[PDB]
Parts: C-alpha cells; structure tokens; sequence
RNA sequence: GGGAUGGCUUGUGGCGGCCAAGCGUUCAUAGCGACGUCGCUUUGAUCCUUCGAUGUCGGCUCUUCCUAUCAUACC
RNA sequence: GACUAAUCGAACCAUCUAGUAGCUGGUUACCGCCGAAGUUUCCCUCAGGAUAGCAGUGUCGACCUUCAGUUUUAUGAGGUAAAGCGAAUGAACUUUAAAUAUGUAAGAAGCCCUUGUUACUUAACUGAACGUGGGCAUUCGAAUGUAUCGACACUAGUGGGCCAUUUUUGGUAAGCAGAACUGGCGAUGCGGGAUGAACCGAACGCGGGGUUAAGGUGCCGGAGUGGACGCUCAUCAGACACCACAAAAGGCGUUAGUACAUCUUGACAGCAGGACGGUGGCCA
RNA sequence: CGGGACCGAGGACCGCGCUCUGCAAGGAUGCUGGCGUAAUGGUCACCAGCGACCCGUCUUGAAACACGGACCAAGGAGUCAA
C-alpha cells in the first residue's frame, strides 16, 4: 500500500522498580514511514503482549534495505486475511527482486482478487525460495521454465494523446 | 471564519455630558486638558464628575460638610461636584474653603458670613491644578424615592 | 430520595423524609377508625 | 464542534483554521492535543521552520 | 462513623442492589452534607445544564456514604510546603513549591548483551500449532 | 374562522412435539437450526344448521396500456 | 313556521353605535450597531398559567476581585479489560492495573497552634461551634488562556417545536415508542452531492492576486481517453453502496485459496476384454 | 541564477540599518512613443457565455395547501387626553 519500506521496530515496556530490565521486542514492518511503522508495532504489541503504548517506548527503528535489489527472486508470502466470514489463511507467491516489492505486489493483488484492505490483512511470512523446487504455484513455474522466450502479439503503439488525428492507420506488430 | 466565543464590549460609561450648557462645556475642555496632561487621578475623577448627569450627583449639604471636616480636614480644601445645600440643623457654620459646580444663596451667604471662601471648578483648577491638600466628597446616592422603591 | 428545598425548609427539626409515608398512612388509618367507631355507635344506639 | 474540543481550541488559541501556535510538551497539554486531534494537525518542527 | 452538617462525603452505592434502583445518576458523585439523621444523611449535588449549574438535594442511607478524601491532597500540600519552606529558610537555600506537569523522557542509552530482543510474528507461533 | 401506508403487494395456515445437515461448544454440553415428519382442526354422503353494511358501487360512450394467456399461432 | 311591498324561526326605517371579537385581513423611507428562544421549577387539567433561562439600551462602582463546558495532580464511580497464580488464595483469585468520558478539591479571602465559653456533643476540657491572641512574604504554592468584571434601572420576544449521532429503558410479524447529553434548523447566504428542510465542505463588508477543502479531471464541464497490478461480459451489467426481497438459496459462469484424498507399485478420462461358481439361495 | 502574473497604499525631514561620495534602509520612480478626441470613460437598446421560482400573508418545527393581487392615479391605518 504504497512506497513501502521494511523497518525493524524494537521498543519495550517502561522500566520499573521491580522489573529494571525489560524484555525488548523486535518487530519487521512494511510501513509508508516511521509514524506508521511504530503505530502498527504498538497495535501489534497490543494485540499479543498486552504492552500500551504509554506504559512502553521504542528502543529503535531501522531501514532495513534489500541486500541484491538487481537479483530477481521468488518470494513466498504466508498471510491471513479478515472477510465477513472470519480469518482466513492464505500462501501466494511473487516473482520480485525486494521484499518490499513483493509486499506491494501482495497488497495490490489482494485488493484485486478479494477486496481486502490493509487493516484486514496481517503479514505472517515473507520468505525467499532458496531452490526452484520450492516453487509451487503454475504461475511462477512457468516463468522459472528453462529457456523462457515469448513473443508479444498485439501491441499497442505508444501514439500521444495530445496528437487527436493521425494520417496513417497505425500498426500492433512490433 | 474566526471564532469569537467571546464578545469585544462596547464601554458602559459617559464620555462626554448629555448637558446642552456651555459653560459646563468649557469645564470639560479645561479638565480633558488637565486630566491629559498631569499624573493626578483627582482631575480624572472630578472629569469623571463633570461628564455625571443629575441622580449621580446627589447634593451635599453644609452639615455633611462639616461633618467630613473633623480630625485633620479643617485646612483641606473640599471638592464636590454637585450641589451645596444649606442645612437649617447647622446652627454653626465653621470656616471652611468649599469649591462647588453650584451653591444655593443661603449656603453661600453662610459659607462667607462664617467667613470661608466660596470657589467655582475653574477657580478650583487655577489654585490646585494637581488637587493638592483637598477633600472629594459625594452627596447620599441612595437617598431617592426610586432608590428606596427598588 | 431527592428532597425539595421548600419542603425541606418547611420540614420541622428532627423530623425526616423516609417517615412521611407512614404519616400519611396514620393519618388515614386513624381517620378511618374514627369512621368505624362513629359507625359501631350508631349501630349500638340502634 | 462539540463544546469540550471548541473549549480546547479557544484554549490553544487556534480559533482560525490554518492557525499555527507552539505548544511546550506536558503530559497537561499533551493530552488537551490529543482531544483535539480531529481538528488540527500537529509535529515537532525544527530550526528552519521556526 | 458518624456524619456532621458541613463536610464532603462520596455516595456509592454498595450491594447488588442496583437492579431496579430508580435514580442512578447520583452514584459515584460526591457533595456537602446539610442534614444528618440516624440512617440517612442529606446530600447537595451540583448538576450541569448547558451553561449554567443546577443544585440539588438528595436523602442517602448511611451505608451508601463515604467520607471523601477531596481535600486531603490539599491539607498535606500545605503542610509539607509550610515544612519545607521552614527548612528552606533554616538552610539558605531555595527549593520548589509547585507542582510541575511529568516532563518528556530524556536521552538515555540500552544495552542488549544479556538482553537479546525477541522477534514477533503477528500471531504466535505456538498459537499456530 | 379554519380543514378536507408507499422499491408497499403475489403460491403454498396456526399451535405443540420429534428428527435433523449444518452454526456454536468442546474448563459449562447448553443453546440457534433449513429440509422434513406427527397430532388437532362420506364406501363418491347430506340436502331438516345460508351466523349481522361504520367502510359502496354501478352504468355507459370512448381511447390506450400491462401480462399474471380464455381463444387463435408455434413448441 | 307559510305570508305580512324581490326583506321573515320574527318586516322595514333612524338612533344608541365608531356596540363586542380572544377570530380573519392589512399596517407606509434608508443606512449603521447588537441579537434570541421550546418541561428549569411550581401550581386540578383542558377552552391554563406564571417562572427560571437566553437579549438590547442606559448607567454606576477601584471595570476591585481574576475567573474558565479544558488538561494535569490527589481522591471517588466504572476494578471492567489485562499479567500472574516458578506471589497467596480461588466477573465473583489478587502484587499491579485498563479505554471512553465523569464527580470533588488544588491557598494569604488560606493553613495550623494556643486561650477561654458552650445554650451542640462527648464517659470526659473530649471532638467540634463561637470568640480571643500568635506563627506562617523567602518563593503565594499545577498547566493553558484571559477587550471574558460586578451591580442596578428600563424595555422585548420566546419559554410541552423538527431532524440527527451516542447512551439507556421498553417493544412489534414488521414498523417503532420514551427519556439524557450534544449538534444542526426554524433565523443562513456560499462550494459540492445532476436536483431538494435534515448529506459533505465551509460560514458571509466591497474588490485584485495566490492556494485549497468537499467533490472531481471522456464530452456536456474547468481539470488526465494520466500511471501500476489485477478482476468482470450482464437478453436493458455496473458506476452514492449500506435496508428489504434473501435463504445454511439456485448456477456444467470465471479466477484466487483452504482442507482431505489418489498417483510410474500407473492416479482421473477413455478404448479392448473379464464381470464367474454354490445358485433357478429362502418365502411368496 | 533565471522566467511570469497582480499590486505602487503614503506624501518635507526625523527611524532602524547597510555593502557608507551612497544605498534595494519607516509603501514607484526614471526614460520614451502615439493621440489630444468621442481615442479612453459613461448611458440606452440588442445579441452572446454563465447565473437566477411570483410577491406577500398564514401555519407549524418546516414545506405543501389555502387566501389576496387585470392595470394606473389620488388617498389610506399605534393618534390625542388623563
């Protein structure tokens, strides 16, 4: 939903008499920017360690960038989504060269084939198949197929839309 | 839009006298002119006096005067703006320099007969424009039939 | 229970709200008797 | 508006919309801020701005 | 404990009694005594009608009254600022006598040698198993 | 001197019980529950049991529309 | 109840008489400054009243004291979430502790100490009330705001209206009916919802320039046949939907998923073949 | 460091200053051209683009209903006394 970026959120409980050395917790979140990426780690920390925001602090947050962004990968991403009916599990597979890029990809293709939202959807995995055996879905195995060319039937030409009238018909070959 | 749950009030009080008199007209120049240009509060307040219709200036009688002039008063120059009265009940007159916007005959006649002086405001501003060694004093404001069928 | 404030004024000393009921219902009550009696005379009278 | 945020405002002296004032941070107005929320947007500006 | 004409009391209504009880709004309030009887005590309650306050008297069993600790806070305050001012003059040296609102939290620093941050998933995973 | 229910309706009853795929529940085993089913509402008889207008409709004359089709056409 | 000069359940004429109406209609130049209101409380209600509240003109008072539909702090109500039970004990368990708004209090006008009296009270000169005198200015004892004061006088309209959010109490086959707070409207223009009492934005002197909000950028119509990835083909699609029809509904429409199961020891589909014997099993 | 739009309130000096023979410093001046009249400006009629219900009055909360209005001139309705 967005630029997005990953960011590690580490924050803890305030410390106290009793307890002078809090646990820190580490989170990684796809967020537009800082604001956003501390407010979901809060709702996060709120919905499983029962940790509030005024009874905490952020230790800190980091960018966490890809390390081959010129290096096409699989990713596969295990997630679960909120319809009408309840939660509901769901593993998909994106051909991105980031992380990010394939968190956008995701939340794109969500919102198109089932009209989820972002406050719907919790990001449970995002994994890198290490071997083109780990590749499941037809969609991506066809693109990981040996020898891969395809031609490009049909194209459109690139015509300005400031120019209205064009002396020649125009041609979809190249 | 500004938001103004408050309310700039327009000022409640006299800025100049509603009186046609030419004379109490001058008294207003001579006194913007000494309450502008001098530090006592006395010209401000005898301004104040001035711009005051009638109710507001409730006469004063000899006898309130003479009462006001014990303990330390008897050189103090007394100031009223408003009307000197004469009081039959005061059998004594005592020697006293009153300066009034006006006084009845019989309180003057008094006044110079036990041998005080008797001054007008702007004899008043010409020997004491700062109001020095003087005693301002006010007639009974309540005293009225409207005020006691309140 | 909430209380008028002219009630409460008029109210004597010692006296409270939480009895005004029961009160009324002497008040009544007696009222009633001396019905009865007047009414068990005039039958012994008859 | 309803009259505890119109209260605050008045307050803050924000009583215009694009009204900018500088606020010390306390918990005291901290929380006044956080009431008003709805209505106003708010941050920690640096030097330049200023 | 017995209640005296003056003093400011808490009404809380104690029990599971509230089930039927008619007039709710004057649980949890406090206010001024005026009248005391041997189980009840009259209570004066202030109520907000737009702009302006409205008083109001209610009759209160004593089981439902609570001494309030409203001024306390207050009491204590002064004596404490009487004694420490008294200190303050006796030693020469000044000190504070108001309260100040809670200050943002300043620059500090954490280790994590023995205190390696746990990283959390959205749900747990034990939780998925 | 004032005044003059409405994306309603249509073809399949109500009450009571039972079953029930499913929903929940599985520190309580309760509670919702379609599809169904069972009880109450003359051997083609009898004709010697018609059960209350406060609520108002009609008729010509003539035109048009709907289909929820009586006939004609096809299946 | 017909007729009595076009006049009759009481003729015509003049006068009292300009009879009375609470009911109907109307009620005459301009600009400027302010500017509202619908059970608050009492009375036997309808053919009912006052009254609180809200306003404008004048003033006057040291226009003095500062106060405030706000937050914080302390303490109530809500202990209700939550963490633990390698703390005890077992929503009713607790060291600790929720969110929303909400009550009271936060100073020199205040805080105590001492002395007496008491007609209050207490076993009681004991608490407290009333006085008395003294100590506390070394910081006047949170934040933020502060053309916001007070008191009279006179005058006027409206004082059991409509809609909406939230909370709460009852309901209906379905509709809904009361209250409490707040906002809007009646009194109100502007921009956008094609249009409009209740929607969204935003409130208004006369003008110029700039920038936006809500809403929009294919044409009407100012602004993109803008960009990225997908989905859908409807025999009146859909584009301002949430309600109803309406169901755990019907679809050999099209995608994306979940779970279980089969599979080179040959799965699913087909084709070529087998599909037998006791046995025409028992009764009818 | 460029490119563009709209605006020029004031009318001796005073002030704050600076890069200080002076200045971009408490509000526009300098130079030049055409014309000197219907040219600018204004009024009326009409076309064009956009905008725009018929007024009181009454009712309640508001609309709708209702009631009055063929047109014009002159009167024509909170006065006087106690």
């Amino acid at each position: 939903m967005g630029r997005l970026q990953e960011y590690q959120v580490i924050g803890r409980h305030l410390p106290t008499e009793a307890n002078p050395n809090p646990a820190l917790y580490r989170m990684r979140i796809f967020a537009p920017n800082e604001v956003v990426a501390k407010s979901r780690f809060w709702y996060f920390l709120r919905g499983l360690k029962k940790v509030k925001k005024a009874t905490g602090e952020i230790v800190s947050v980091n960018v966490i960038s890809e390390k081959h962004p010129l290096k096409v990968k699989n990713f596969g991403i295990w997630l679960r989504y909120d319809s009408r009916s309840g939660t509901h599990n769901m593993y998909k597979e994106y051909r991105e060269t980031s992380r990010v890029a394939a968190v956008e990809a995701m939340y794109a293709d969500m919102a198109a084939r089932h009209r989820a939202r972002f406050r719907s959807i919790h990001i449970l995995k995002v994994v890198e198949l290490e071997k083109t055996e780990d590749v499941k879905r037809p969609y991506i195995k066809q693109l990981v197929a040996k020898n891969l060319s395809f031609p490009l039937p049909h194209r459109v030409p690139k015509i300005s839309t400031k120019k209205i009238f064009s002396a020649k018909r125009p041609s979809t070959f190249s | 839009g500004i938001d103004l749950r408050w309310k700039h009030v327009r000022s409640s009080h006299r800025k100049a006298p509603k009186s046609d008199n030419v004379y109490l007209k001058l008294l207003v120049k001579l006194y913007r002119f000494l309450a502008r240009r001098t530090e006592a509060p006395f010209n401000k307040v005898v301004l104040r006096r001035l711009f005051m219709s009638r109710i507001n200036r409730p006469p004063v009688s000899l006898s309130r005067i003479a009462r006001n002039l014990k303990n330390g008063n008897e050189k103090k120059t007394v100031v009223v703006v408003a009307t000197v009265t004469d009081d039959n009940r005061l059998l004594q007159v005592p020697k006293m320099e009153v300066a009034a916007l006006r006084f009845t005959a019989k309180a003057r006649a008094r006044i110079e007969a036990a041998g005080g002086r008797t001054l007008t405001l702007d004899q008043l501003a010409l020997e004491k424009p700062t109001g020095a060694n003087t005693l301002l004093l006010r007639g009974p404001k309540n005293a009225r039939e409207a005020v006691k069928h309140f | 229970i909430e209380v008028s404030a002219a009630k409460e004024a008029m109210r004597p000393e010692g006296t409270s709200v939480r009895g005004d009921k029961r009160r009324e219902i002497r008040a009544r009550v007696k009222k009633n008797q001396k019905q009865m009696l007047r009414n068990q005379r005039i039958a012994a009278e008859k | 508006i309803p009259p505890k945020p119109r209260k605050i405002l008045q307050l803050l002296r924000l009583r215009q919309i694009n009204n900018g004032v500088f606020v010390k941070v306390t918990k005291a107005t901290a929380e006044m801020i956080k009431i008003v929320e709805p209505w106003v947007a708010y941050g920690y500006p640096n030097l330049k701005s200023v | 404990r017995t209640y005296r004409v003056g003093d400011i009391v808490d009404i809380k209504v104690n029990g599971a009694v509230q089930k039927g009880m008619p007039h709710k709004f004057y649980h949890g309030k406090t206010g001024v005594v005026y009248n005391v009887t041997k189980s009840a005590v009259g209570v004066i309650v202030y109520k907000r009608v737009k702009h302006r306050y409205i008083e109001k008297r209610i009759n209160v069993r004593i089981e439902h009254v609570k001494p309030s600790r409203s001024r306390e806070d207050f009491l204590r305050r002064v004596k404490e600022n009487a004694e420490l001012k008294k200190k303050a003059k006796a030693e020469g040296v000044p000190v504070q006598l108001k309260r100040q609102p809670a200050m943002p939290r300043e620059a500090h620093t954490v280790s994590i040698a023995d205190n390696k941050p746990v990283t959390l998933a959205p749900v747990a995973y034990e939780t998925t198993i």
